[PDB]
Protein backbone atom coordinates (compact mmCIF):
# COMPACT_ATOMS: atom_id res chain seq x y z
CA UNK A 1 0.00 0.00 0.00
CA UNK A 2 1.47 3.28 -1.17
CA UNK A 3 0.51 6.78 -0.23
CA UNK A 4 1.86 9.89 -1.87
CA UNK A 5 0.83 13.44 -1.15
CA UNK A 6 1.83 16.41 -3.29
CA UNK A 7 1.79 20.19 -2.75
CA UNK A 8 0.13 21.74 -5.79
CA UNK A 9 -1.30 24.99 -7.03
CA UNK A 10 -4.45 25.12 -9.08
CA UNK A 11 -4.35 27.73 -11.83
CA UNK A 12 -7.63 29.08 -10.45
CA UNK A 13 -5.82 29.69 -7.13
CA UNK A 14 -2.25 30.94 -7.70
CA UNK A 15 -1.78 31.97 -4.06
CA UNK A 16 -3.40 28.86 -2.55
CA UNK A 17 -1.26 25.77 -2.26
CA UNK A 18 -3.42 22.76 -2.92
CA UNK A 19 -2.37 19.32 -1.82
CA UNK A 20 -2.76 16.21 -3.94
CA UNK A 21 -2.85 12.98 -1.93
CA UNK A 22 -2.54 9.63 -3.66
CA UNK A 23 -3.15 6.19 -2.18
CA UNK A 24 -2.69 3.00 -4.18
CA UNK A 25 -1.37 -0.55 -3.85
CA UNK A 26 2.17 -0.44 -5.26
CA UNK A 27 0.64 0.28 -8.67
CA UNK A 28 -1.11 3.41 -9.88
CA UNK A 29 -2.45 1.42 -12.85
CA UNK A 30 -4.67 -0.79 -10.66
CA UNK A 31 -6.69 2.20 -9.46
CA UNK A 32 -6.42 4.79 -6.72
CA UNK A 33 -8.32 7.21 -4.49
CA UNK A 34 -7.47 10.90 -4.72
CA UNK A 35 -8.01 13.74 -2.24
CA UNK A 36 -7.51 17.47 -2.75
CA UNK A 37 -7.62 20.22 -0.15
CA UNK A 38 -6.65 23.84 0.52
CA UNK A 39 -6.68 24.02 4.33
CA UNK A 40 -10.28 25.02 4.65
CA UNK A 41 -12.04 22.36 2.51
CA UNK A 42 -11.25 19.01 0.91
CA UNK A 43 -12.46 16.89 -1.99
CA UNK A 44 -12.14 13.25 -2.99
CA UNK A 45 -12.51 11.23 -6.16
CA UNK A 46 -11.75 7.81 -7.56
CA UNK A 47 -10.34 6.25 -10.75
CA UNK A 48 -10.16 2.59 -11.82
CA UNK A 49 -7.75 0.46 -13.85
CA UNK A 50 -10.08 0.31 -16.84
CA UNK A 51 -10.37 4.10 -16.73
CA UNK A 52 -6.59 4.24 -17.08
CA UNK A 53 -6.70 1.66 -19.87
CA UNK A 54 -9.24 3.77 -21.70
CA UNK A 55 -7.22 6.99 -21.07
CA UNK A 56 -3.96 5.32 -22.23
CA UNK A 57 -5.57 3.83 -25.31
CA UNK A 58 -7.01 7.18 -26.19
CA UNK A 59 -3.36 8.56 -25.51
CA UNK A 60 -2.36 6.38 -28.53
CA UNK A 61 -0.01 4.94 -25.90
CA UNK A 62 1.17 1.76 -24.33
CA UNK A 63 -0.33 1.54 -20.88
CA UNK A 64 2.48 1.61 -18.34
CA UNK A 65 4.38 4.31 -20.22
CA UNK A 66 1.41 6.56 -19.51
CA UNK A 67 1.61 5.08 -16.01
CA UNK A 68 5.21 6.26 -15.68
CA UNK A 69 4.03 9.65 -16.85
CA UNK A 70 1.35 9.51 -14.17
CA UNK A 71 4.04 8.65 -11.64
CA UNK A 72 5.81 11.77 -12.79
CA UNK A 73 2.71 13.95 -12.68
CA UNK A 74 0.73 12.90 -9.59
CA UNK A 75 3.46 11.26 -7.47
CA UNK A 76 5.86 14.14 -8.11
CA UNK A 77 8.06 12.06 -10.37
CA UNK A 78 8.25 15.03 -12.74
CA UNK A 79 11.70 16.20 -13.80
CA UNK A 80 13.08 19.67 -14.44
CA UNK A 81 11.96 19.52 -18.08
CA UNK A 82 8.55 18.31 -16.88
CA UNK A 83 5.87 21.00 -16.52
CA UNK A 84 2.48 19.55 -15.58
CA UNK A 85 -0.45 21.77 -14.77
CA UNK A 86 -3.56 21.15 -12.73
CA UNK A 87 -7.06 22.51 -13.06
CA UNK A 88 -10.09 21.98 -10.87
CA UNK A 89 -13.45 23.70 -10.41
CA UNK A 90 -14.81 23.40 -6.88
CA UNK A 91 -18.32 24.22 -8.11
CA UNK A 92 -18.40 21.36 -10.64
CA UNK A 93 -16.14 18.94 -8.71
CA UNK A 94 -14.35 18.15 -11.97
CA UNK A 95 -10.60 17.80 -12.08
CA UNK A 96 -8.16 17.54 -14.92
CA UNK A 97 -4.43 17.86 -15.29
CA UNK A 98 -2.22 18.54 -18.22
CA UNK A 99 1.28 18.68 -19.68
CA UNK A 100 3.08 21.75 -20.98
CA UNK A 101 5.23 21.33 -24.07
CA UNK A 102 5.56 23.30 -27.30
CA UNK A 103 4.42 26.43 -25.42
CA UNK A 104 1.05 24.55 -25.22
CA UNK A 105 -0.97 22.36 -22.77
CA UNK A 106 -2.00 18.69 -23.19
CA UNK A 107 -4.77 17.33 -20.94
CA UNK A 108 -3.46 14.06 -19.54
CA UNK A 109 -6.53 13.03 -17.55
CA UNK A 110 -9.54 14.28 -15.74
CA UNK A 111 -11.48 13.10 -12.76
CA UNK A 112 -14.97 13.36 -11.36
CA UNK A 113 -14.62 14.73 -7.87
CA UNK A 114 -16.80 15.28 -4.84
CA UNK A 115 -16.48 17.55 -1.83
CA UNK A 116 -15.92 15.64 1.39
CA UNK A 117 -18.33 16.21 4.25
CA UNK A 118 -15.50 15.85 6.80
CA UNK A 119 -12.48 17.84 5.59
CA UNK A 120 -10.95 18.13 9.06
CA UNK A 121 -10.88 14.36 9.58
CA UNK A 122 -9.00 13.52 6.40
CA UNK A 123 -6.74 16.44 7.33
CA UNK A 124 -5.90 15.05 10.77
CA UNK A 125 -5.18 11.70 9.21
CA UNK A 126 -2.87 13.01 6.52
CA UNK A 127 -0.92 15.20 8.88
CA UNK A 128 -0.56 12.63 11.64
CA UNK A 129 0.94 10.41 8.99
CA UNK A 130 3.25 13.19 7.85
CA UNK A 131 4.40 13.90 11.39
CA UNK A 132 5.31 10.27 11.76
CA UNK A 133 7.19 10.34 8.49
CA UNK A 134 9.25 13.43 9.60
CA UNK A 135 10.13 11.98 12.83
CA UNK A 136 11.44 8.76 11.33
CA UNK A 137 13.97 10.52 9.13
CA UNK A 138 14.96 12.58 12.12
CA UNK A 139 15.87 9.54 14.17
CA UNK A 140 17.68 7.97 11.24
CA UNK A 141 19.80 11.05 10.70
CA UNK A 142 20.72 11.03 14.39
CA UNK A 143 22.04 7.50 14.28
CA UNK A 144 23.90 8.16 11.06
CA UNK B 1 3.31 8.85 -93.81
CA UNK B 2 6.79 7.67 -92.98
CA UNK B 3 8.30 9.21 -96.07
CA UNK B 4 6.62 12.47 -95.20
CA UNK B 5 7.53 12.49 -91.55
CA UNK B 6 11.13 11.32 -91.45
CA UNK B 7 12.34 14.41 -93.34
CA UNK B 8 10.36 16.68 -91.08
CA UNK B 9 11.26 14.68 -87.97
CA UNK B 10 2.54 19.14 -96.78
CA UNK B 11 1.04 21.01 -93.85
CA UNK B 12 -0.36 20.11 -90.48
CA UNK B 13 -3.16 21.26 -88.25
CA UNK B 14 -3.66 20.30 -84.62
CA UNK B 15 -6.63 20.71 -82.30
CA UNK B 16 -7.40 19.53 -78.78
CA UNK B 17 -10.90 18.28 -78.16
CA UNK B 18 -11.58 18.26 -74.43
CA UNK B 19 -8.86 15.75 -73.52
CA UNK B 20 -7.63 14.26 -76.80
CA UNK B 21 -5.24 16.00 -79.14
CA UNK B 22 -6.29 15.72 -82.78
CA UNK B 23 -3.61 16.10 -85.44
CA UNK B 24 -4.41 16.75 -89.09
CA UNK B 25 -2.14 16.44 -92.11
CA UNK B 26 -2.64 18.25 -95.38
CA UNK B 27 -0.40 16.74 -98.04
CA UNK B 28 -0.34 14.98 -101.40
CA UNK B 29 0.46 11.50 -102.76
CA UNK B 30 0.75 10.23 -106.35
CA UNK B 31 0.09 13.85 -107.26
CA UNK B 32 -3.27 13.33 -105.59
CA UNK B 33 -3.81 14.78 -102.11
CA UNK B 34 -3.70 12.68 -98.96
CA UNK B 35 -5.61 13.61 -95.83
CA UNK B 36 -5.26 11.83 -92.52
CA UNK B 37 -6.11 12.75 -88.94
CA UNK B 38 -4.33 11.70 -85.79
CA UNK B 39 -6.47 11.04 -82.73
CA UNK B 40 -4.14 11.05 -79.73
CA UNK B 41 -5.70 10.62 -76.32
CA UNK B 42 -3.85 12.02 -73.34
CA UNK B 43 -1.07 9.53 -72.69
CA UNK B 44 -1.01 7.23 -69.65
CA UNK B 45 1.17 7.96 -66.60
CA UNK B 46 2.86 4.63 -66.99
CA UNK B 47 3.58 5.86 -70.50
CA UNK B 48 4.42 9.25 -69.05
CA UNK B 49 6.54 7.50 -66.45
CA UNK B 50 8.51 5.39 -68.86
CA UNK B 51 8.76 7.76 -71.82
CA UNK B 52 9.46 11.05 -70.04
CA UNK B 53 9.99 11.07 -66.33
CA UNK B 54 12.04 8.04 -65.41
CA UNK B 55 14.15 8.57 -68.54
CA UNK B 56 14.35 12.26 -67.76
CA UNK B 57 15.47 11.56 -64.16
CA UNK B 58 17.86 9.25 -65.74
CA UNK B 59 19.11 12.10 -67.91
CA UNK B 60 19.52 14.32 -64.93
CA UNK B 61 21.51 11.87 -62.81
CA UNK B 62 23.63 10.59 -65.71
CA UNK B 63 24.67 14.14 -66.54
CA UNK B 64 25.38 14.62 -62.86
CA UNK B 65 27.84 11.73 -63.14
CA UNK B 66 29.16 13.40 -66.28
CA UNK B 67 29.77 16.59 -64.31
CA UNK B 68 31.42 14.76 -61.42
CA UNK B 69 33.89 12.84 -63.55
CA UNK B 70 34.57 15.87 -65.71
CA UNK B 71 35.24 17.94 -62.61
CA UNK B 72 37.69 15.34 -61.36
CA UNK B 73 39.37 15.35 -64.78
CA UNK B 74 39.63 19.10 -64.33
CA UNK B 75 41.34 18.52 -61.00
CA UNK B 76 43.80 15.99 -62.48
CA UNK B 77 44.75 18.40 -65.25
CA UNK B 78 45.20 20.98 -62.50
CA UNK B 79 47.63 18.53 -60.89
CA UNK B 80 49.49 18.15 -64.20
CA UNK B 81 49.81 21.90 -64.76
CA UNK B 82 51.01 22.27 -61.16
CA UNK B 83 53.60 19.56 -61.78
CA UNK B 84 54.67 21.69 -64.74
CA UNK B 85 55.09 24.99 -62.89
CA UNK B 86 56.08 24.20 -59.29
CA UNK B 87 58.63 21.46 -60.04
CA UNK B 88 58.88 21.28 -63.82
CA UNK B 89 60.70 24.63 -63.76
CA UNK B 90 58.99 25.82 -66.94
CA UNK B 91 56.60 28.58 -67.98
CA UNK B 92 54.24 29.25 -70.90
CA UNK B 93 53.18 32.06 -73.24
CA UNK B 94 50.97 33.30 -70.36
CA UNK B 95 48.04 33.63 -72.77
CA UNK B 96 46.51 30.22 -71.93
CA UNK B 97 46.77 30.17 -68.13
CA UNK B 98 43.67 28.59 -66.61
CA UNK B 99 42.38 28.89 -63.07
CA UNK B 100 42.69 25.78 -60.86
CA UNK B 101 39.40 23.95 -60.91
CA UNK B 102 37.02 23.82 -57.95
CA UNK B 103 33.47 22.57 -58.43
CA UNK B 104 31.87 24.73 -55.71
CA UNK B 105 32.71 28.05 -57.33
CA UNK B 106 32.06 26.63 -60.80
CA UNK B 107 28.57 25.66 -59.64
CA UNK B 108 27.84 28.99 -57.96
CA UNK B 109 28.82 30.87 -61.10
CA UNK B 110 26.96 28.49 -63.39
CA UNK B 111 23.77 28.92 -61.38
CA UNK B 112 24.21 32.69 -61.08
CA UNK B 113 25.01 33.41 -64.72
CA UNK B 114 24.30 30.46 -67.08
CA UNK B 115 21.40 28.70 -65.32
CA UNK B 116 18.64 31.18 -66.38
CA UNK B 117 19.26 29.89 -69.92
CA UNK B 118 20.76 26.49 -69.04
CA UNK B 119 17.44 25.04 -67.84
CA UNK B 120 15.16 26.78 -70.36
CA UNK B 121 12.33 24.54 -71.60
CA UNK B 122 11.63 26.55 -74.75
CA UNK B 123 9.86 24.80 -77.61
CA UNK B 124 11.42 21.45 -76.73
CA UNK B 125 13.59 22.06 -79.74
CA UNK B 126 16.90 22.11 -77.81
CA UNK B 127 15.85 19.03 -75.85
CA UNK B 128 15.16 17.02 -78.96
CA UNK B 129 18.41 18.11 -80.50
CA UNK B 130 20.94 17.89 -77.74
CA UNK B 131 20.27 14.69 -75.84
CA UNK B 132 18.06 12.33 -77.85
CA UNK B 133 21.11 10.08 -78.14
CA UNK B 134 21.43 9.86 -74.37
CA UNK B 135 17.65 9.56 -74.29
CA UNK B 136 17.85 6.46 -76.46
CA UNK B 137 20.79 4.99 -74.60
CA UNK B 138 19.15 5.26 -71.20
CA UNK B 139 15.85 3.96 -72.57
CA UNK B 140 17.79 0.90 -73.73
CA UNK B 141 19.56 0.52 -70.38
CA UNK C 1 -2.54 28.10 -49.42
CA UNK C 2 -1.43 29.18 -52.84
CA UNK C 3 1.61 30.05 -50.78
CA UNK C 4 1.62 26.40 -49.82
CA UNK C 5 1.53 25.48 -53.48
CA UNK C 6 4.28 27.87 -54.56
CA UNK C 7 6.51 26.90 -51.69
CA UNK C 8 5.96 23.25 -52.47
CA UNK C 9 6.95 23.98 -56.05
CA UNK C 10 10.23 25.11 -54.59
CA UNK C 11 10.33 22.21 -52.21
CA UNK C 12 12.90 19.59 -53.18
CA UNK C 13 12.25 15.88 -52.99
CA UNK C 14 12.54 13.68 -49.97
CA UNK C 15 12.81 9.91 -50.06
CA UNK C 16 10.58 7.66 -47.98
CA UNK C 17 11.15 4.19 -46.52
CA UNK C 18 7.98 2.21 -46.25
CA UNK C 19 8.08 -1.38 -45.07
CA UNK C 20 6.46 -2.34 -48.38
CA UNK C 21 8.49 -0.11 -50.70
CA UNK C 22 10.20 3.27 -51.00
CA UNK C 23 8.76 6.67 -51.84
CA UNK C 24 9.77 10.13 -52.91
CA UNK C 25 7.96 13.15 -51.56
CA UNK C 26 8.07 16.90 -51.75
CA UNK C 27 5.94 18.69 -49.19
CA UNK C 28 5.22 22.30 -48.29
CA UNK C 29 3.98 22.82 -44.73
CA UNK C 30 2.71 26.02 -43.14
CA UNK C 31 0.70 26.81 -40.04
CA UNK C 32 -2.09 27.34 -42.62
CA UNK C 33 -2.06 23.79 -44.01
CA UNK C 34 0.22 21.70 -46.17
CA UNK C 35 1.21 21.15 -49.77
CA UNK C 36 2.46 17.67 -50.62
CA UNK C 37 3.37 15.64 -53.67
CA UNK C 38 4.21 11.95 -53.51
CA UNK C 39 5.30 9.43 -56.07
CA UNK C 40 6.43 5.81 -56.12
CA UNK C 41 8.63 6.47 -59.21
CA UNK C 42 5.90 4.98 -61.41
CA UNK C 43 2.91 7.04 -60.33
CA UNK C 44 2.43 10.33 -58.50
CA UNK C 45 -0.20 11.48 -56.05
CA UNK C 46 -1.29 14.78 -54.65
CA UNK C 47 -2.93 15.96 -51.49
CA UNK C 48 -3.57 19.51 -50.34
CA UNK C 49 -5.14 20.22 -46.96
CA UNK C 50 -5.85 23.20 -44.70
CA UNK C 51 -6.10 23.40 -40.92
CA UNK C 52 -9.85 22.69 -40.84
CA UNK C 53 -9.42 19.36 -42.60
CA UNK C 54 -6.31 18.86 -40.48
CA UNK C 55 -8.33 19.40 -37.32
CA UNK C 56 -11.32 17.24 -38.17
CA UNK C 57 -9.20 14.44 -39.61
CA UNK C 58 -6.83 14.42 -36.66
CA UNK C 59 -9.82 14.29 -34.33
CA UNK C 60 -11.16 11.31 -36.23
CA UNK C 61 -7.81 9.54 -36.57
CA UNK C 62 -6.45 10.67 -33.08
CA UNK C 63 -9.30 12.05 -30.91
CA UNK C 64 -8.33 13.43 -27.40
CA UNK C 65 -5.21 15.22 -26.03
CA UNK C 66 -6.38 17.84 -28.57
CA UNK C 67 -4.48 20.80 -30.14
CA UNK C 68 -4.13 23.58 -32.86
CA UNK C 69 -3.61 22.01 -36.38
CA UNK C 70 -0.43 24.06 -36.60
CA UNK C 71 1.06 22.05 -33.73
CA UNK C 72 0.66 18.86 -35.71
CA UNK C 73 1.99 20.73 -38.73
CA UNK C 74 5.04 21.65 -36.68
CA UNK C 75 5.60 18.08 -35.65
CA UNK C 76 5.24 17.05 -39.27
CA UNK C 77 7.95 19.57 -39.96
CA UNK C 78 9.93 17.58 -37.42
CA UNK C 79 9.25 14.46 -39.50
CA UNK C 80 7.78 7.47 -37.31
CA UNK C 81 6.05 4.65 -39.14
CA UNK C 82 4.88 5.05 -42.73
CA UNK C 83 2.46 2.91 -44.65
CA UNK C 84 0.23 3.58 -47.60
CA UNK C 85 -2.50 2.02 -49.68
CA UNK C 86 -3.39 2.63 -53.29
CA UNK C 87 -7.11 2.47 -52.69
CA UNK C 88 -8.57 3.03 -56.03
CA UNK C 89 -6.12 5.86 -56.72
CA UNK C 90 -6.28 7.55 -53.34
CA UNK C 91 -2.83 6.51 -52.32
CA UNK C 92 -3.73 6.75 -48.64
CA UNK C 93 -0.42 7.15 -46.83
CA UNK C 94 -0.75 5.77 -43.33
CA UNK C 95 1.79 7.20 -40.95
CA UNK C 96 2.28 6.26 -37.34
CA UNK C 97 4.46 8.80 -35.59
CA UNK C 98 5.41 9.83 -32.09
CA UNK C 99 3.70 13.08 -31.15
CA UNK C 100 3.25 14.45 -27.62
CA UNK C 101 5.55 11.65 -26.48
CA UNK C 102 2.92 9.27 -27.77
CA UNK C 103 1.91 7.27 -30.82
CA UNK C 104 0.47 9.42 -33.58
CA UNK C 105 -1.46 8.57 -36.70
CA UNK C 106 -2.50 10.36 -39.89
CA UNK C 107 -3.71 9.39 -43.33
CA UNK C 108 -2.62 11.25 -46.40
CA UNK C 109 -5.34 10.53 -48.90
CA UNK C 110 -3.06 11.27 -51.83
CA UNK C 111 -5.03 11.14 -55.02
CA UNK C 112 -3.20 10.88 -58.30
CA UNK C 113 -1.53 14.19 -59.04
CA UNK C 114 -2.69 16.28 -61.99
CA UNK C 115 -0.93 16.35 -65.39
CA UNK C 116 -0.60 20.13 -65.27
CA UNK C 117 1.17 20.13 -61.94
CA UNK C 118 2.86 16.88 -62.97
CA UNK C 119 4.54 18.87 -65.71
CA UNK C 120 5.04 21.66 -63.27
CA UNK C 121 6.78 19.58 -60.67
CA UNK C 122 8.72 16.86 -62.46
CA UNK C 123 8.87 17.14 -66.19
CA UNK C 124 9.29 20.82 -66.81
CA UNK C 125 11.65 20.87 -63.81
CA UNK C 126 13.33 17.62 -64.85
CA UNK C 127 13.80 18.85 -68.37
CA UNK C 128 15.15 22.09 -67.01
CA UNK C 129 17.69 20.41 -64.79
CA UNK C 130 18.81 17.94 -67.44
CA UNK C 131 19.42 20.80 -69.89
CA UNK C 132 21.24 22.83 -67.25
CA UNK C 133 23.38 19.76 -66.58
CA UNK C 134 24.23 19.54 -70.27
CA UNK C 135 25.26 23.20 -70.19
CA UNK C 136 27.44 22.41 -67.17
CA UNK C 137 29.04 19.51 -69.05
CA UNK C 138 29.73 21.75 -72.05
CA UNK C 139 31.32 24.44 -69.89
CA UNK C 140 33.48 21.98 -67.95
CA UNK C 141 34.52 20.55 -71.33
CA UNK C 142 35.55 23.95 -72.70
CA UNK C 143 37.48 24.49 -69.48
CA UNK C 144 39.25 21.17 -69.99
CA UNK C 145 40.14 22.26 -73.51
CA UNK C 146 41.51 25.53 -72.11
CA UNK C 147 43.56 23.34 -69.78
CA UNK C 148 44.59 21.15 -72.72
CA UNK C 149 45.80 24.28 -74.49
CA UNK C 150 47.78 25.25 -71.40
CA UNK C 151 49.31 21.77 -71.05
CA UNK C 152 50.18 21.54 -74.75
CA UNK C 153 51.86 24.93 -74.33
CA UNK C 154 54.20 23.24 -71.83
CA UNK C 155 54.59 20.20 -74.08
CA UNK C 156 55.75 22.22 -77.10
CA UNK C 157 58.83 23.53 -75.25
CA UNK C 158 60.54 21.43 -72.59
CA UNK C 159 58.43 20.91 -69.46
CA UNK C 160 59.10 17.25 -68.74
CA UNK C 161 56.82 15.53 -66.25
CA UNK C 162 58.43 14.60 -62.93
CA UNK C 163 55.73 12.52 -61.23
CA UNK C 164 55.42 9.55 -63.59
CA UNK C 165 51.80 9.02 -62.50
CA UNK C 166 50.20 12.44 -63.18
CA UNK C 167 49.73 11.91 -66.94
CA UNK C 168 46.39 12.99 -68.40
CA UNK C 169 45.25 11.98 -71.88
CA UNK C 170 44.07 14.94 -74.01
CA UNK C 171 40.39 15.65 -73.52
CA UNK C 172 37.98 14.83 -76.35
CA UNK C 173 34.31 14.54 -75.51
CA UNK C 174 33.13 11.79 -77.86
CA UNK C 175 35.37 9.00 -76.60
CA UNK C 176 34.56 9.75 -72.98
CA UNK C 177 30.85 9.86 -73.66
CA UNK C 178 31.43 6.46 -75.26
CA UNK C 179 33.24 5.09 -72.21
CA UNK C 180 30.48 6.59 -70.09
CA UNK C 181 27.96 4.66 -72.19
CA UNK C 182 29.85 1.39 -71.88
CA UNK C 183 31.53 1.24 -68.46
CA UNK C 184 29.29 3.27 -66.19
CA UNK C 185 26.04 4.31 -67.87
CA UNK C 186 24.29 1.11 -66.58
CA UNK C 187 25.15 1.77 -62.92
CA UNK C 188 24.50 5.50 -63.33
CA UNK C 189 21.09 5.56 -65.03
CA UNK C 190 19.72 2.89 -62.66
CA UNK C 191 16.52 4.32 -61.21
CA UNK C 192 16.64 2.27 -58.01
CA UNK C 193 14.43 3.55 -55.19
CA UNK C 194 14.77 7.30 -55.78
CA UNK C 195 17.53 7.63 -53.20
CA UNK C 196 20.34 9.12 -55.36
CA UNK C 197 17.98 11.81 -56.64
CA UNK C 198 17.00 13.02 -53.18
CA UNK C 199 20.63 12.69 -52.16
CA UNK C 200 22.45 14.70 -54.75
CA UNK C 201 20.16 16.62 -57.09
CA UNK C 202 18.00 18.58 -54.65
CA UNK C 203 20.23 21.63 -54.98
CA UNK C 204 19.70 21.75 -58.71
CA UNK C 205 16.06 20.82 -58.16
CA UNK C 206 15.36 23.85 -56.00
CA UNK C 207 17.45 25.97 -58.32
CA UNK C 208 15.51 24.88 -61.42
CA UNK C 209 12.24 25.42 -59.57
CA UNK C 210 13.36 28.95 -58.74
CA UNK C 211 14.40 29.68 -62.35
Amino acid sequence: MERKISRIHLVSEPSITHFLQVSWEKTLESGFVITLTDGHSAWTGTVSESEISQEADDMAMEKGKYVGELRKALLSGAGPADVYTFNFSKESCYFFFEKNLKDVSFRLGSFNLEKVENPAEVIRELICYCLDTIAENQAKNEHL
Amino acid sequence: LDNLLRPLLATFSCDCVADALILRVRSELSGLPFYWNFHCMLASPSLVSQHLIRPLMGMSLALQCQVRELATLLHMKDLEIQDYQESGATLIRDRLKTEPFEENSFLEQFMIEKLPEACSIGDGKPFVMNLQDLYMAVTTQ
Amino acid sequence: MEELEQGLLMQPWAWLQLAENSLLAKVFITKQGYALLVSDLQQVWHEQVDTSVVSQRAKELNKRLTAPPAAFLCHLDNLATFSCDCVADALILRVRSELSGLPFYWNFHCMLASPSLVSQHLIRPLMGMSLALQCQVRELATLLHMKDLEIQDYQESGATLIRDRLKTEPFEENSFLEQFMIEKLPEACSIGDGKPFVMNLQDLYMAVTTQ
